[PDB]
């Protein structure tokens, strides 16, 4: 998965999966991928 | 093995010790490997010395392995008193009524004290559930230096940050002191028409509401949702409280004291059965409160991990790690025009059910300006103009370019009544209505028509659109309304915004 | 006319000089209008004994305020908790002489409690000044899962959000955990080199031992901790170069007793100039009603500023806790404790002593080290990212484009 | 309709985009029940 | 193409419930005020607050 803001089953907490799920969790710190720039993803992480 | 539980009440309630003992008489094998010898007691008044002496006497004499305390007064300190007693005696204590039912924040880690109540967090959760159900996304926040306000603001900020609903939080107000003197009016003056969440004490709530009314913050379009702490004692209502104050509280009407005690003893019995089926045997109580026994006093096995997963006969009364009900019994009440707390909604198994699908307008005060910009609007589902859909499974609210709209759907053909389900309406006519509301600056509560179909005069009585509008049940009829001679005679029509004649459809 | 004040203290001589301080306060304010009587109770091992004794001796004596200190025995497991509850029944104010626990700061738990000593949560603010002085922006937290660690973390985040900055990670551990190597291992891979600890003595010693075993006490790292982490057993295993805090008069019972007696006498004199004053309840048993003027006297204590105190200017914040305290910033050099500066109510002032950071170097270390090994995440996209199974040798066959140039592969 | 079926990669930029528009929401409801896990799988499905 | 949104009349006192919701309806950047100096002082102070 590239990444999508999704609700988790418990406590209805927002989370990211895929690239930004790994990135916001500290597992990765930079992404080289065909990642489209949009409003939703730019709010939490920054794009060159 | 026999398990001893003491039940302590006050003289305010009419329940006697014999009735308390008979409450443990179901006789369908409640505890498979164990039987309970419940002992009852009544106390004149609650205070530290008498309370500790009584609990120590019950522990030493009956060798009780548990205790359920039902308080009559509204003194909050008895909660911490019972918590301290539990910490010093390792006896599982349950809070039922009165001061034992009002919540303290952080329990001792080594104390087995559980309560029949909900934290400020659950109260805030049901506030936001009310707000989302009525689509009051825009709101403000005014608080005081009353303890627990930091936790409340942190929880609401976490919730708004982690919710897909828009939740347009305007501002946060924290009145330290000198409400009517200075440095407080300027903050209160910048809250616009929205929901104002107030968290303070009742005595401070009176002053806050007086200041708000003096500043004109208590209009028809102002809704205040407040916790049980400001509502407090139901029977007393200060004159400063305007009608329409939505509040959430632990139910004291339906959930009676006898049911309270039965539930508490059931939780204790279920925990005992669980520990028996898991561990070896019930640990005997402590030797005594006094004497300063030279021992770590920590039992090898305790019930603390066993009330987390408890299921009674019909209900699930499980507790959290810090000691809150997973499914607490919360009711949403409002101050009606009769100046009395009347229940509206209820919170069962993480689901909020409201009696009123649409929020009725409440006159805050006798001198309040009459509601004129709020109009009752009817509509009928038409394929190109009025499309009606269910609620969004994702956001649990009406999506963009849609408006709330209640449909009176019957349970079944057997009954002669139904409930109002809040669906979402969109389309050409709804878009026109949105533009009309934006321009003319009027508010609406759209609702589907269920009497007729597009209007018809039968037996000199109009149904549908014309019937609803003529009998003063609505202000305007927005929808696929064909302008007709009889309709124009009966009601007044606007300028036609689209040509709608009669035509023929045939197969090619 | 006579006014009773209860003071549960550790030793006989403590209540003796408490009585002397009460007499001095009566002399300075004047006993012609009100005579300030003094009653005291000695500590007993059992908390139930505390609960019964405060009723039998203190409440029955119609006291106005209660002064509580720690027992002579080094154990301090919530010693003032019983009395603070019992006098909280009638909203009777309790003065915390030397109780530095942050659980008492929660006003919704202890209905009526005051103290002249700051808790274990305010040090974070002092730590903030460090990041303001030494220019540190990335911070590592090692708070515990108890109420102390949660309160410290909450206050630190509340103070940091004013800077619009947050701790990079907040590592939390249960109290009394023998093995904490996993959390420090997680902290090693991170970028920040500013480590903050807020834990008990045994937990601090355990985490220090684990970090020393992981070479986290060398050059390039900085350790900033509180008072528990540089006192007792935690000092035994504490690596050199750590920075701690020490209150000037945290363990001085006499000065706290004197200033508390003075401030409560001043507040009593201020209150007794008002109207409709209600006498305190008499007897623990038979009186279930709270003191009507109890909250009013608590507020009078709350806004009272004692002029000339031995410990300094006595002032209480909105939490009822001591404000504007002087902290001796503590540095561990060659296994010896030396003062490297003092922090007043607002600002930190260094002294002629030279600070020795861990590792033996003297210059101020950088807040973090820029990690040059970036963790890269990528997905399989055919036109952009080809992925192929490797061969048996650990790589895959090299390939050349139409121009003959080899393809760059990872 | 039920005869013409079109979909895309589940949990990607295009899903967020189609969820965001106000006019296309209806076809987004046709879109959610056929989303593929990866681009290659969708390309193969179109191929056959 | 003037944009005259609304006309505001302060018949009652300037500190009661009225003339507060009435003033909050002002969203423009330009306000045409007409009164005497003494009432002007009170209205301007209320607007500043």
């Amino acid at each position: 998965k590239f990444g999508t803001q999704e609700r988790v089953n418990n406590s209805n907490k927002k989370e990211w999966n895929g690239m930004m799920g790994e990135l916001l969790s500290g597992q990765a710190d930079m992404i080289v991928a065909p990642l489209t720039i949009n409003n939703e993803r730019a709010q939490y992480i920054e794009f060159s | 093995p026999a398990l001893n539980i003491a039940v302590l009440l006050g003289h305010s309630h009419d329940v006697t010790e014999r009735e308390l003992r008979n409450l443990w008489g179901p006789e369908q094998a409640t505890g498979l490997p164990l039987d309970v010898n419940v002992v009852a007691l009544l106390m004149n008044r609650t205070d530290p010395k008498s309370l500790i002496t009584h609990v120590c006497d019950l522990m030493s004499g009956a060798r009780i392995h548990g205790l359920v305390f039902g308080d009559d007064t509204d003194q909050e300190a008895v909660a911490q008193m019972l918590d301290f007693i539990s910490s010093q005696t390792f006896i599982p204590i349950l809070g039922i009524h009165g001061g034992a039912s009002m919540i303290m924040a952080d329990k001792d880690p080594t104390s087995t004290f559980f309560q029949f109540g909900a934290s400020i967090q659950q109260q805030a959760t049901v506030m936001l559930k009310i707000m989302q159900d009525y689509d009051w996304h825009v709101f403000s926040l005014v608080t005081t230096i009353f303890p627990g306000y930091r936790d409340f603001i942190s929880f609401i900020k976490t919730t708004v940050d982690n919710s897909f609903v828009g939740w347009d939080m305007q501002n946060v107000i924290t009145l330290d002191t000198s409400f009517e003197d200075a440095k407080t009016q300027v903050q209160l003056k910048k809250i616009h028409s929205s929901v104002i969440l107030l968290y303070c004490s009742k005595d401070e709530a009176v002053l806050i509401l007086s200041e708000a009314r003096s500043l004109g913050l208590t209009g028809y379009d102002f809704f205040w949702i407040v916790p049980s702490l400001v509502s407090g004692n139901t029977e007393l209502i200060p004159k400063e409280f305007p009608s329409g104050l939505i509040s959430v509280s632990y139910d004291d009407w339906d959930y009676s004291l006898e049911a309270r005690v039965r539930d508490g003893l059931g939780i204790l019995t279920t925990a005992a059965s669980s520990m028996l089926e898991k561990f070896s045997y019930i640990p005997e109580a402590k030797a005594s409160c006094y004497g300063q026994a030279e021992k770590p006093e920590t039992p090898l096995h305790t019930l603390h991990q066993f009330m987390v997963n408890v299921t009674w006969d019909g209900k699930d009364l499980s507790f959290t790690e810090e000691g809150y009900q997973v499914h607490p019994r919360l009711v949403v009440i409002v101050l009606n025009k009769d100046r009395e707390w009347e229940k509206v909604g209820k919170w069962e198994n993480q689901t909020l059910s409201l009696r009123h699908a649409v929020w009725p307008r409440y006159k805050s005060f006798s001198d309040c300006e009459p509601d004129d910009n709020h109009l009752s609007i009817v509509t009928l589902e038409e394929a190109p103009f009025v499309i009606v859909e269910d609620i969004d499974p994702l956001t649990e609210t009406c999506v963009r370019n849609t408006v709330p709209c209640r449909k009176f759907v019957k349970i079944n053909n057997s009954t002669n009544e139904g409930m109002n389900v809040k669906k979402c309406c969109k389309g050409f006519c709804i878009d026109i209505l949105k533009k009309l509301s934006r321009t003319v600056k009027f508010t609406y509560d759209l609702y589907l028509v269920t009497n007729g179909k597009h209007g018809k005069k039968v037996n000199n009585v109009w149904n549908g659109m014309i019937g609803e509008v003529v009998y003063q049940r609505a202000v305007m009829a927005v929808g696929s309304l064909t302008i007709n001679e009889e309709r124009s005679e009966v009601v007044d029509f606007s300028v036609p915004f689209v040509e709608t004649g009669i035509s023929v459809m045939v197969s090619r | 006319k006579i006014v009773n004040i209860g003071a549960v203290l550790s030793t006989r001589k403590h209540e003796q000089m408490f009585r002397e301080a009460v007499n001095q306060a009566n002399k300075r304010h004047g006993s012609w209008k009100i005579q300030l009587n003094a009653t005291s109770v000695t500590h007993k091992p059992n908390a139930i004994q505390m609960a019964l004794s405060v009723c039998e001796d203190l409440i029955s004596s119609q006291v106005y305020a209660i002064l509580v200190s720690h027992p002579p025995t080094p154990n301090d497991h919530f010693t003032p908790t019983p009395v603070s509850y019992t006098a909280g029944f009638y909203r009777i104010p309790v003065l915390g002489l030397t109780t530095r626990m942050s659980i008492y700061s929660d006003k919704s738990i202890h209905l009526s409690f005051l103290r002249t000593v700051p808790p274990y949560s305010h040090q974070s603010s002092v730590w903030f000044e460090m990041m303001r002085v030494y220019n540190w922006n990335h911070i590592i937290l090692l708070v515990s899962d108890d109420h102390e660690g949660r309160a410290a973390q909450k206050r630190l985040e509340t103070l940091l959000e004013e800077r619009e900055s947050k701790a990079e990670k907040v590592l939390q551990f249960d109290p009394g955990t023998k093995n904490v190597t996993a959390l420090l291992m997680e902290a090693r891979e991170l970028e920040a080199r500013v480590i903050i600890l807020s834990a008990s003595e045994d937990d601090a010693a355990t985490v220090y031992r684990a970090a020393a075993m992981l070479n986290m006490t060398g050059s390039g790292y900085v350790w900033l901790v509180g008072e528990r982490e540089i006192s007792g057993n935690a000092l035994r295993y504490a690596p050199d170069g750590i920075i701690g805090l020490q209150l000037i008069n945290g363990k001085n019972e006499s000065a706290h007793i004197s200033d508390a007696v003075g401030v409560v006498a001043q507040a009593v004199h201020e209150l007794l100039e008002k109207e409709n004053i209600t006498d305190p309840p008499r007897g623990c048993v038979g009186n279930t009603n709270i003191w009507k003027t109890g909250p009013l006297f608590k507020r009078v204590l709350m806004s009272s500023k004692y002029a000339d105190g031995v410990t300094g200017r006595v002032e209480f914040n909105e939490d009822g806790d001591r404000k504007f305290a002087n902290y001796s910033i503590m540095n561990l050099q060659n296994r010896k404790l030396v003062q490297v500066g003092i922090y007043n109510g607002t600002h930190v002032i260094p002294n002629d002593r030279k600070i020795i950071w861990p590792g033996g170097e003297t210059e101020k270390p950088r807040g973090y080290q820029m990690s040059t090994r970036l963790k890269i995440v990528t997905i399989h996209q055919e036109p952009f990212v080809y992925v192929k199974p490797t061969m048996s040798d650990g790589t895959c066959k090299e390939e050349f484009t139409v121009n003959g140039d080899p393809v760059k592969k990872v | 309709s039920d005869k013409f079926i079109y979909a895309t990669v589940k949990q990607s930029s295009v899903d967020i985009y189609f969820r965001r528009q106000v006019e296309l929401s209806t076809m987004y409801r046709h879109m959610e029940k056929h989303n593929y896990e990866s681009a290659a799988e969708a390309i193969q499905a179109v191929r056959d």
